[PDB]
């Protein structure tokens, strides 16, 4: 009976509609974020799209300005509004501060925004948990996890959407200093993430790689192709 | 007349059930009865005996004849815990 | 009709069960009909047995005003508590 | 009462006859009523 | 409805125009068809019907005769017991029907 | 019943619900009592500790040169409060250049407290104050109970085990008048006293007084302060 | 049940039941009567001292409105020191925007209107106090109007509002309040507020009087105790 | 119960608002921090509470600071942590702004009290976290705790969290006034050991101090391995 | 239950106001376009086809926003009415704002934005409207868009919204051939589609109106096909049919 | 079907009101009955002067409140509602001679009245006025008129009306007398008005307890007869 | 699904604001209403009929004009409409002076319908127990419009509303002709009221007014009861 208001505190000091807003999250497609020493991935898994559907409007993976980029969870709906919010908020923030933003501060604006939505009823929580990695902090590469409450973290790797907590213990148990060393181990290294929890063949595996004091790329699907072949050939050999 | 309150034990209650239910089991000596009857906020005497119970079968799972912390906490787990995100918001 | 005591019922109920019990003086059985709205005459009866037993639990030879608040608590299962916010 | 009845006919005092143990279940309420039962040294009747 | 309990769903569509036909053959076997009977007309006279609505308009379309006093029916008493049978019953307000558009 | 809900709904039996729990939750604060002398006003306060090693909470607060309460409640509500008769005294200060009288204080006091007791929106002010102080009509002794509705009195005592406090005022109300400072802090000490249990005592850690005087300001006496008055107290029988 | 928990919702029968509580909170209160002279108007309440440390005078139910309107409130008082604070607001409006005093019939409607503005709305509770308002002017004589919880406000020419309302009404009418002056009629009033006491549920009262007429120069003021003294004795002349 | 706990603003029989208890709850499932106030300096000491190695340890906060001389300490909601964290270093720069002098731990405990009061005044829900604002002041090292409702007061050695009860208790039986830095330092980490699910070490804890003279110290990892090696 | 108001979340994270929206879709006539290499167009069907209605405006489902834009309609006639007037006022402030024409997924993304909100917002019911739109602009030419009460948006090839959407969707993804759709066989497509989508035989012209778009010497006309046209589609559906059936 | 009589605003499932029939039976809470009778000349209301008290000061309790000098009104139903309802159509007529400059006629009066009331009985903020309102006046080119207009909202003219609890059988006795035609003259308009509430009353009609107002086209100003003229009017009644 | 019943700001599990079907039914419970447009003109027909004699008649018209060339004709709640009644008058003065021309009869139907939905998204506002039967000449062709508290509105030739829909509805599409002009216009009005009338329709009883080039106008009892005469 405690689970019908967002201002409303369980006997055990519990906000449940902020957890059911997080519920929403674990029902959206994996997205897949490690940072290397030069390179930031954002690895997402695709919904393999109607025949009869175009790809170009289900862009999950936006960019908030010209260096930072975020991968989200949840519906879609809440997502673009939230996109919309951190583009507007960058560019303001470049305008009263000349310095470009930071990924730490579009990641604690987000959260604020979160958090001001989650703080009063007739104001439905934000049921999407976001992924912002940038180098806009001008030499180092950042991540960041915002989860619907309005609280953000700091991970060298993460995952979110459904089947992340099997894609936390694969980059748990092999996030290491050595995989990373290049941007090519780090890019095969979202791609092993990806494949466990997304067992498909192509198309189903979008990855966003953004090199520093450069833009984002989006990789093709030959790219994609070319490294899930480099990781077959890494297991065959293995074997 | 008289009306009675059996309340949800508090930590010090907490603590004297897992000694009672404790004193015969085959327990180390460093066991932390503190921290397990912190670690069942809202849980009667019968959960904590459930609690025992499971860590000596945790115990016994493995050939011990000796049940160790480790055991009463994932006891403490199973019981309590089983019936992340959640808590990512609390610290 | 049976109606449920008023102020006066009940302090006068009061009164009525704890004359064979040793009383201060110093008891406002008006104060105490004030504090046990919405009890029957078994509740205030309950009252004054409850304030007697809690005299005894601390040895005392005679009974207080406060004794019998706190016997007024613990008829209705209340338990009362220094909350951290009420100061 | 049952033990020492004088503690309380020296004070006037008419001890309650009847308990409620309420409360969430497993909390030890009938593990109460056999420890009376352990010591009541009176007749205890457990109703079926 | 978990299998071991109920092994096999066998649904019961609506009948199709084939479907009509065998029943109308079927209801109307000891019925006195006339020479300028044709009953796959009259199965695709009644779309979406079911097998009771089959068997009612061969039903009514005997009572047509049974009016007239007569034991043959024609293909005209068909199609008036297919209106009659088959009569549906509308919103009548266009007022509701018009909340969406 | 269903009538218990908010403070806009009115009980068959005529009474509203929220107001008298309100009331009650005066009872959940600490005892405090307040006396007026002939030219003293002195409010004596039991400070509760959450710890031991955790400092006795702050119980008795300063409005003014000439205006001191003692809050029993609410700590939100009776922090509020204060803040407005603050604001209020210092209003009156700046555009009258002369001290805001007690009885309009209290009078603004009940105006405000009374909104929240007839409009959804806000519960009442769940704090009940012992407003001390002096004025051209002589030391005052106001006590402020969430239901809006204020009583002047000669002594009052408000919170939890008050009742023995009230007693003891009421017993010895002739003497107050024509008395001094000490006898005064004396005899609200002995109330306060009243209040407590047999194990417990009045100790400097434990006791706050507020004195308003003839030619004295409003002065909070905590700790060692405490001593002067303390000292000299005849032991409980 | 189910119609009586707004005071916004009409009943089946057609009765807003919110008032009607209010009502009873304000019988559920002491006595409050008004007597008007040949020549004034004389307020009388029964002011019960709940406690003894109280300060014979605190929380008085006798309210000066104006310099000629005094109000004699009965009921919840917290909502009576709140009406009064709105009849002075009103009363200084109206000096200020048309320069005179205003008018008892006026003030009293308005008061009303305000007291019944507060049974219209789900948001807010009817008020839970009775109050009568007494002024005296020679221009327009002496008026007495008495406002309920509902709002509806006549004139009476002597009212009671409390628990021994019905009693002090009985008492009052065998009063011949149309020719009595303003001197003996709070020696009067006095003897029926005594009349109306029950003095084994109610512990102690303290009785304060009030009146305005054509020997307070057409003001209202508290009756003065060097003559509510000998009001009292005449009460106390008379065995109840 | 359950028709007077769905809201702030109703009262419950006994008086009781049966929302801020809940929030006190709330702050019941924060990891235990450790605040204690000595003659030299005021020391927190928290627990980390680790729930993945990837997350950066330095991303949760649990002891911030304040201002150069005020640190705090956290347990409960983190965004309301976070919102009072902030009220807190804004009040503090606009009291060095408007009075050129550095606010006292009481005024900027008052002042994140008066933020946490607002829980339904009319200008939501109770904040539920509690504080520990520890640093140094005109009046010298200073520990205070506040709570969801605002209720805010000095503490010498004040334990908030999961383990508050028992970390209080150990506090209690091993606080003298008389304590210096040091083992304040140490007293407090072996309570945390004591009361800490997982071994203790240098990654699961945070340790901050403020000493008059200095400014707030947050303990690196190095300094944690050598304060923990005799514990 | 845990639909009281469209904030409410359910344990499963799941809108049920927004989901209740949605499948109050199905309840509105159907509605369908197709995209074309040449063109794009619409095809709706007109449930109220009483003898005693007169049809004045000739759009009534499918409605003109801007000189390069058009959409189709189902859901709510009020909802239906207010979003295409927000559709224009928005379409007209860009125009006022750039002086060129929307790029179409911009104006699906204001309105998209505005059901989020009001699915967000308390108070306020999501909006059981879902819509098709169609146009044509400078980035990437003719497009099909898609909106659902919720205000998720997708770029489609050929849908369906209305009653028996599944169907139609079905055998539109079973017979589209992708990229080789001339705006004739466009409507012949939706012809037979709008033939077995509804109920009623033979696909009376009265009951259904099509309209389509088309990109000549740089005009972007939005052409409503009369009755003459679309009967003559009838009766080349019936042929086609007819000779369909001389393999039997 | 009686779970929706609890707002205002809500539809009952035959398409009713529910709360605005309770404000209907909330007019004959007060026990009085007002009649209303249109001559030819001349427009005559009546109604019931309840004083069940020595106490009261009959001047108060006076149910017809004039509005302006050329029309008037008497108010039944619950009495603080009623006043509200009459300061509210004094202002209206106020601000209509304002605004407009000629007065305002009967019909625009209580029909501005009236669609407060229907404001009052759409947007559930307040409780409809639980009071009847029958308004009189001369009107030019018109001839005498008299309008009742109800909590709903629903302004009409009326030849004769009537509203109270004992209402629907003085409608009934209006029916069988206004049928018959002939000279509705003052003296026949005042005897047939207090005629209709005797007898629905049935009541010997002390001159005390009835208080009557009238409007005439020779003197166009609302006039409330006293005692002598009401006790004339009653024994040229009798005989 | 007695549980959705009582919002209007909530959707059912089926998808039905329950409502604004329930604001129709009270409509359709309301004073019978027909029009019917013709190739000339627009004929608007309701009854009105009193409790008693006792009503004047002639003081409140259910059917009311808004511009020159726009009448109005309701069924349901009088209250409402008469509010209905003034928005529209608002709105067609609005567009007169925006414009400097007599406000399209679509236009200020569209606007109407607006003005009605506006009633019908939030708590707390009900939504407008009547629908509109909206005349209009524009353009050298006659207009008939419907407006319902829903917000949609329509184009009917010729229609019934009000108490017995259905039967005045039925007698339409029997009795009515795509090539009539006013006057058989007029006369299928009358038969139409009549078979949903009950007792004598009196001068008083029936109000009608057509809706030619000339501008609409309410005609005078006289001529309601020559027409009815020639009917009878
Ligand atoms: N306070 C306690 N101390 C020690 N053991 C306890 C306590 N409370 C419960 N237990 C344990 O829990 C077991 C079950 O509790 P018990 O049978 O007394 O339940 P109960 O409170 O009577 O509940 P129920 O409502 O099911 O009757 C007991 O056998 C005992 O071992
Ligand atoms: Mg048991």
């Amino acid at each position: 009976s405690y689970d019908r208001a967002i201002t409303v505190f369980s006997p055990d000091g519990h906000l449940f509609q902020v957890e059911y807003a997080q519920e929403a999250v674990k029902k959206g497609s994996t997205a897949v974020g490690v940072r290397g020493r030069d390179i930031v991935v954002l690895g997402v898994e695709k919904k393999s799209v109607a025949k009869l559907q175009d790809e170009r409007t289900v862009r999950k993976i936006c960019a908030l300005d010209d260096n930072v980029c975020m991968a989200f969870a949840g519906l879609t709906a809440d997502a673009r509004i939230v996109i919309n919010r951190a583009r507007v908020e960058c560019q303001s923030h470049r305008l009263t501060v000349e310095d470009p933003v930071t990924v730490e501060y579009i990641t604690r604006y987000i959260a604020s925004l979160k958090q001001r939505y989650t703080q009063s009823n007739g104001r439905r929580p934000f049921g999407i948990s976001a992924l912002i990695v940038g180098f806009d902090f001008d030499g180092t590469p950042r991540l960041y996890q915002t989860d619907p409450s309005g609280t953000y973290h700091a991970w060298k790797a993460n995952a979110i959407g459904r089947g992340a907590k099997s894609v936390r213990e694969f980059l748990e148990k092999n996030y290491t200093d050595e995989a990373i060393e290049t941007d090519d181990l780090t890019i095969k290294l979202v791609i092993k993430a990806l494949l466990e929890v997304v067992q498909s063949g192509g198309k189903n595996i979008e990855l966003a790689v953004m090199r520093r004091d450069q833009s984002l790329k989006i990789l093709n699907p030959e790219e994609i192709e070319k490294y899930v072949v480099e990781i077959e050939k890494e297991k065959e050999e293995n074997e | 007349d008289r009306k009675i309150e059996f309340s949800l034990p508090d930590l010090e209650g907490r603590t004297h059930i897992f000694k009672i239910h404790a004193r015969s089991m085959s327990v180390e000596r460093d066991i932390r009865f503190e921290l397990l009857a912190r670690l069942c906020p809202n849980s009667t005497g019968a959960e904590i005996r459930s609690v025992c119970t499971e860590a000596g079968m945790f115990a016994i799972r493995a050939r011990r004849k000796i049940a160790t912390e480790k055991d009463f906490l994932e006891a403490v787990n199973k019981v309590i815990k089983s019936y992340t995100p959640r808590y990512m918001t609390y610290n | 009709e049976f109606p449920m005591p008023n102020e006066e019922a009940r302090a006068r109920i009061m009164q009525i069960h704890s004359r064979k019990m040793n009383v201060s003086p110093d008891v406002n059985y008006e104060e105490l009909a004030r504090c046990t709205d919405d009890f029957n005459g078994a509740q205030c009866k309950a009252v004054c047995v409850e304030a007697g037993m809690i005299a005894l639990r601390r040895g005392a030879t005679e009974l207080t005003h406060e004794d019998y608040m706190e016997g007024i608590l613990e008829v209705q299962a209340k338990k009362k508590a220094n909350l951290q916010y009420y100061a | 009462p049952l033990l020492h009845p004088e503690r309380f006919v020296n004070l006037g005092i008419e001890p309650p006859k009847g308990v409620l143990l309420f409360g969430p279940p497993g909390t030890g309420k009938t593990l109460c009523a056999r420890a009376v039962a352990n010591r009541t040294d009176a007749c205890f009747i457990r109703v079926i | 409805l978990r299998p071991g309990r109920i092994d096999r769903k066998i649904e019961f569509p609506p009948p199709n125009e084939e479907a009509r036909l065998d029943i109308l053959k079927i209801h109307s076997r000891k019925m006195n068809l006339t020479r300028g009977i044709n009953l796959r007309k009259i199965a695709e006279l009644m779309p979406g019907a079911s097998g009771a609505e089959v068997k009612g308009v061969c039903t009514e379309a005997g009572m047509y005769a049974l009016r007239e006093r007569r034991v043959h029916v024609t293909q005209e008493d068909f199609e008036m017991a297919v209106a009659k049978v088959m009569q549906k019953d509308s919103e009548k307000n266009m007022s509701i029907k018009k909340l969406w558009k | 019943n269903q009538y218990d809900n908010d403070v806009t709904v009115w009980s068959p039996q005529g009474r509203i619900h929220q107001i008298e729990y309100a009331m009650e939750a005066v009872k959940q604060g600490s005892a405090t009592v307040g006396l007026k002398s002939k030219t003293h006003a002195v409010l004596v306060a039991l400070k509760r500790a959450q710890s031991e090693l955790a400092a006795h909470q702050k119980k008795i607060l300063h409005v003014d040169n000439h205006i001191g309460i003692s809050i029993a409640g609410l700590t939100a509500d009776a922090r509020l409060l204060c803040n407005f008769m603050r604001q209020e005294c210092l209003d009156s200060r700046f555009v009258f250049d002369r001290p805001l009288p007690v009885s309009r204080l209290v009078s603004l006091i009940g105006s405000k407290t009374q909104i929240p007791t007839q409009r959804y929106g806000r519960r009442p002010y769940g704090v009940g104050l012992l407003i001390a102080g002096y004025d051209d009509m002589g030391p005052h002794i106001f006590q402020t109970c969430p239901s809006a509705n204020y009583f002047d009195c000669r002594a009052m005592s408000i919170g939890a085990r008050s009742q023995s406090a009230r007693t003891y005022l009421e017993r010895h109300m002739s003497e107050f008048m024509e008395c001094n400072l000490n006898e005064l802090v004396k005899h609200g000490l002995r109330a306060l006293r009243e209040t407590l249990p047999a194990e417990q005592d009045l100790t400097t850690k434990n006791v706050s007084i507020g004195i308003v005087g003839k030619d004295l300001e409003f002065t909070i006496y905590d700790d060692d302060d405490v001593s002067p008055f303390l000292e000299g107290l005849e032991e409980r029988p | 049940t189910g119609y009586d928990l707004s005071a916004s919702t009409f009943s089946p029968d057609g009765r807003v039941f919110q008032v009607e509580y209010a009502m009873k909170a304000v019988e559920n209160s002491s006595t409050a009567i008004g007597i008007r002279c040949k020549d004034g108007v004389v307020f009388g309440v029964e002011k019960l001292v709940l406690s003894k440390l109280y300060e014979e005078g605190s929380n008085k139910r006798l309210f000066n409105v104006d310099r000629h309107v005094g109000m004699a409130v009965a009921g919840l008082l917290a909502d009576a020191r709140s009406l009064a604070d709105i009849a002075r607001e009103e009363a200084s409006n109206f000096r200020s925007n048309f320069g005179y005093n205003i008018p008892l019939k006026h003030l009293a409607d308005r008061v009303a209107m305000y007291v019944h503005a507060y049974t219209l709305y789900s948001a807010v509770r009817p008020f839970g106090c009775s109050f009568m308002l007494g002024s005296y002017s020679v221009n327009d004589g002496a008026q007495l109007y008495m406002i309920d919880p509902s709002g509806v406000s006549y004139g009476y020419w002597g009212c009671a509002i409390g628990k021994a309302r019905q009693a002090a009404k009985t008492e009052i009418e065998k009063l011949q309040m149309k020719e009595m002056t303003c001197r003996d009629i709070v020696k009067e009033v006095a003897k029926i507020i005594y009349i109306v006491h029950d003095e084994v549920k109610d512990k102690a009262f303290e009785l304060e009087l009030s009146w305005v007429g054509e020997l307070t120069n057409g003001r209202h003021e508290i009756v003065p105790k060097d003559i509510r003294e000998e009001a009292e004795k005449y009460a106390k002349e008379s065995l109840k | 119960r359950s028709e007077y706990d769905r809201g702030v603003n109703t009262f419950s029989p006994e008086g009781r608002l049966f929302q801020v208890e809940y929030a006190i709850e709330a702050i019941k499932l924060g990891s235990t921090a450790i605040g204690i106030q000595t003659s030299e300096g005021v020391c927190l000491a928290v627990e980390k509470r680790i729930t993945s190695p990837l997350m950066e340890p330095s991303s949760i906060e649990k002891i911030v600071e304040i201002d150069a001389h005020i640190g705090c300490a956290m347990s409960g909601l983190i965004k309301d942590a976070k919102t009072l964290i902030d009220k807190a270093r804004v009040e503090t720069q606009n009291h060095w702004f408007t009075y050129n002098e550095t606010m006292t731990v009481e005024s900027v405990t008052q002042a994140v009290s008066n933020l946490a009061l607002q829980f339904g005044e009319e200008d939501s829900r109770p904040f539920g976290v509690a504080l520990l604002f520890g640093g140094v002041d005109e009046k010298g090292p200073q520990l205070f705790h506040m709570d969801p409702s605002g209720t805010f007061v000095q503490c010498d050695a004040r334990a908030i969290g999961s383990a508050s009860e028992g970390a209080q208790s150990s506090l209690q039986e091993v606080y003298h006034k008389s304590m210096t830095l040091k083992e304040a330092i140490k007293s407090s980490l072996i309570i945390l050991k004591q009361v800490m699910e997982e071994k203790l070490n240098a990654t699961n804890i945070e340790l901050a101090t403020v000493q008059p003279g200095q400014n707030f110290h947050m303990f690196t990892k190095e300094e944690l391995e050598e304060v923990i090696k005799d514990i | 239950r845990y639909d009281s108001r469209t904030t409410i979340f359910s344990p499963e994270g799941r809108l049920y106001q927004v989901e209740y929206a949605m499948e109050a879709i199905g309840h509105a006539g159907t509605c369908l376009g197709i995209l074309a290499n040449d063109g794009v167009l619409l095809a709706a069907e007109r449930r109220n086809i009483h003898k005693l209605l007169d049809e004045v405006f000739f759009s009534e489902k499918i409605y003109k926003l801007n000189e390069d834009m058009a959409c189709s309609v189902a859901g709510i006639t009020s909802d239906a009415n207010v979003l295409t007037n927000e559709l224009r006022l928005i379409a007209q402030r860009y125009l006022l704002q750039y002086q060129e024409p929307i790029p179409c997924e911009q104006l699906v993304t204001a309105l998209c934005d505005i059901k989020q909100a009001y699915t967000q917002f308390g108070g306020k019911r999501p909006f059981g409207v879902s819509l098709l739109y169609i146009g044509w602009d400078k980035h990437y030419g003719f497009q099909l868009y898609q909106s659902d009460p919720s205000g998720n948006y997708g770029g489609w090839k050929a849908t369906c919204i209305g009653n028996n959407s599944a169907a139609a969707v079905s055998m539109l993804k079973q017979d589209y051939k992708e990229g080789e759709m001339t705006l004739k066989s466009a409507l012949a497509l939706a012809i037979k589609v709008l033939n077995k989508t509804m109920d009623v035989s033979k696909l009376s012209a009265e009951k259904v109106e099509i309209a389509t778009l088309t990109r000549e010497n740089g005009k972007t006309v939005i052409r409503v096909l009369k009755q003459k046209e679309v009967e003559q589609l009838i009766k080349k559906h019936e042929e086609e049919e007819a000779k369909a059936e001389r393999e039997k | 079907s009686a779970g929706f009589d609890r707002h205002i605003t809500i539809f009952s499932p035959e398409g009713r009101l529910y709360q605005v029939e309770y404000a209907f039976k909330a007019i004959n809470q007060g026990g009085l009955t007002s009649v209303a009778v249109r001559g030819k000349d001349c427009a005559v209301i009546v109604t019931q002067k309840k004083v069940p008290d020595k106490l009261l000061d009959s001047s108060t309790v006076t149910h017809l409140f004039k509005i302006t000098e050329n029309i008037g009104c008497v108010m039944t139903g619950m009495t603080a509602d009623s006043r509200s309802q009459v300061q509210r159509a004094r202002y209206e007529a106020a601000n209509w001679k304002y605004k407009y400059g000629y007065e305002i006629p009967v019909d625009m009066l209580c029909k501005r009245i009236a669609d407060i009331s229907q404001v009052y009985t759409q947007n559930a903020e307040m409780r409809p006025l639980g009071c009847c309102m029958i308004l009189i006046g001369i009107d030019e080119e018109q001839g005498p008129q008299v309008y009742k207009c109800d909590p709903a909202g629903y302004y009409c003219g009326f030849k004769a009306t009537a509203a109270g609890v004992k209402q629907t059988e003085s409608t009934s006795f209006l029916e069988k007398k206004v049928k018959k035609k002939f000279d509705w003259t003052f003296e026949q308009t005042v005897e047939t008005a207090i005629t209709c509430l005797s007898t629905v009353l049935s009541i010997d009609f002390k001159p005390s307890e009835i208080e009557v107002g009238v409007v005439t086209v020779e003197n166009p100003k609302f006039r409330i007869l006293t005692e002598a003229e009401i006790d004339a009017h009653l024994v040229a009644l009798a005989e | 699904e007695r549980g959705y019943s009582f919002s209007l700001t909530t959707f059912s599990p089926s998808g039905k604001l329950v409502q604004i079907e329930y604001a129709l039914a009270a409509v359709a419970g309301g004073a019978p209403s027909v029009g019917i447009k013709a190739a000339n003109g627009v004929v608007l027909a309701t009854e009105k009929k009193q409790k008693s004699i006792l009503y004047d008649e002639r003081s409140v018209h259910k059917v009311e004009p808004i511009t020159k060339h726009i009448g109005l004709v309701y069924s349901g709640m009088g209250p409402d409409y008469r509010v209905l009644v003034h928005r529209a008058r608002k709105l067609a003065q609005q567009y007169y002076l925006v414009y400097q021309e007599p406000i399209p009869t679509a236009q200020l139907v569209q606007r109407v319908a607006s003005v009605m939905q506006e009633y019908t998204q939030s708590g707390g506002v009900r939504p407008f127990g009547v629908s509109l039967l909206i005349c209009g000449w524009n353009e050298g062709r006659p207009y008939l419009f419907q407006s319902d508290p829903s917000g949609a509105y329509f184009a009917w030739k010729a229609t019934a509303m009000g108490k017995n829909y259905v039967n005045g509805k039925t007698f339409l599409e029997k009795r009515y002709n795509e090539d009539l002009e006013l006057e058989d216009a007029i006369h299928t009005a009358i038969l139409t009221l009549k078979e949903s009338f009950e007792g004598q329709m009196t001068e008083d009883n029936i109000e009608v007014g057509i809706c030619n080039e000339a501008g609409f106008r309410r005609l005078t009892p006289t001529e309601v009861k020559d027409y009815l005469a020639a009917i009878a």
